[PDB]
């Protein structure tokens, strides 16, 4: 799918989910 | 999800709930790869030693939930199924190696706020991401506890747990296509997936380009968020070529 | 509990 993994709600808005940024700083 | 959280709406677009239809209940968890195909654990619709063994006609694919029990009107979408795959050589008999398994929709799904597929891992992606203490996450309606329902979809962020690890928790000959993951008694933090939460995804966010991709599949676990034990998940990547060999085939 | 009723289309 050319735009999947993108959430209409989040991504496609610029807004984060709640925990989201606990991902993102796991990778190192 | 056991130790976890509400999620938020709309946070998990791909989300999908197994339903069986009569009688009308809870069997797992899937998610949405495309706009005809739904993917899931192989155990989920075949496994003898527990009687199981489900077809197209005996299952509902709920798509856009959010709360567990009540039909989501206008929000939820409701589809049958077509055809089932499961992998050729789903090892049921002894360590469930190659849990994965392929739905295809009658009738393709639309997108919504509250509907929308994840990717599948190419090579690098999952390269770079498939790594010990990087934190993935998993989504579910399952139970809250090993021994209870939540009310709406739960979520949890695991970290990925080194090889060696995994092997030495458990008595189960782990494989190449699998992967476990959660936190270790002393890290001081938990959480686990659990009954009815199989068949769900773990995903994770790629640092590079913002995308949501599907790393792994709640496959088996022993028990449910016990210390010392990790949950073990179908390394998606790994078997991407039976994904894609079905979907171009059929 | 238990589930809530769902549309007959979908039960067919
Ligand atoms: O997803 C499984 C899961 C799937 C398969 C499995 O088989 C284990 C065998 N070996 C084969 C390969 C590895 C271990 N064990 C656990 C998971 C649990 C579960 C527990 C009991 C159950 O029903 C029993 C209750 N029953 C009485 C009658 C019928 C059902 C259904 C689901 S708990 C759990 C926590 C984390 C990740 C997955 C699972
Ligand atoms: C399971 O279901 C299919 C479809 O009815 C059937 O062909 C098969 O014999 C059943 N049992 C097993 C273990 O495959
Ligand atoms: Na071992
Ligand atoms: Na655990």
């Amino acid at each position: 799918e050319a735009d999947c993994g993108l959430r209409p709600l989040f991504e496609k808005k610029s807004l984060e989910d709640k925990t989201e940024r606990e991902l993102l700083e796991s990778y190192i | 999800i056991v130790e976890g959280s509400d999620a938020e709406i709309g946070m998990s677009p791909w989300q999908v709930m197994l339903f069986r239809k009569s009688p009308q209940e809870l069997l797992c968890g899937a998610s949405l790869i495309s706009d005809r195909w739904v993917l899931t654990a192989a155990h989920c619709l075949l496994y003898p030693p527990w009687d199981k063994n489900f077809t197209e006609n005996d299952l509902l694919v709920r798509i856009g939930k959010h709360s567990r029990t009540r039909y989501e009107r206008n929000i939820e979408k409701i589809s049958m199924l077509e055809k089932i795959y499961i992998h050729p050589r789903y090892n049921w008999r002894e360590n469930l190696d190659r849990d994965i398994a392929l739905m295809k929709l009658k009738k393709p799904v639309a997108f919504s706020d509250y509907i929308h597929p994840v990717c599948l891992p190419d090579r690098e992606t999952a390269a770079s991401l498939l790594q010990a203490g990087y934190k993935g996450r998993v989504t579910g309606w399952g139970n809250l506890k090993e021994t209870g329902q939540p009310s709406v979809l739960q979520v949890v962020n695991l970290p990925i747990v080194e090889r060696p690890v995994c092997k030495d928790s458990t008595r189960i000959r782990i494989t190449d296509n699998m992967f476990c993951a959660g936190y270790k008694p002393d890290e001081g933090k938990r959480g686990d997936a659990c009954e009815g939460d199989s068949g769900g995804p773990f995903v994770m966010k790629s640092p590079f380009n913002n995308r949501w991709y599907q790393m792994g599949i709640v496959s088996w676990g022993e028990g449910c968020d016990r210390d010392g034990k990790y949950g073990f998940y179908t390394h998606v990547f790994r078997l991407k070529k039976w994904i894609q060999k079905v979907i171009d085939q059929f | 509990g238990d589930f809530e009723e769902i549309p007959e289309e979908y039960l067919q």
